[PDB]
């Protein structure tokens, strides 16, 4: 459905936060915010990343 | 560097 690239690598301060590496396709779950998104990574895995760090793919 | 970190609502 909705999949962003990160531009960046990524690890967060908060136990919430979904850490990624620069390159990863992401899958946009959920927008409770603008800048802060919840996605699935490639392993399943789900966090908030944010959108600053990603682009659309 | 990466972009400026977002504030969280």
């Amino acid at each position: 459905a909705e999949y962003v690239r990160a531009l960046f690598d990524f690890n967060g301060n908060d136990e919430e936060d979904l850490p990624f590496k620069k390159g990863d396709i992401l899958r946009i779950r959920d927008k409770p915010e603008e800048q802060w998104w919840n996605a699935e990574d490639s392993e399943g895995k789900r966090g908030m990343i944010p959108v600053p760090y990603v682009e659309k793919y | 560097p990466p972009p400026a970190l977002p504030p969280k609502k």
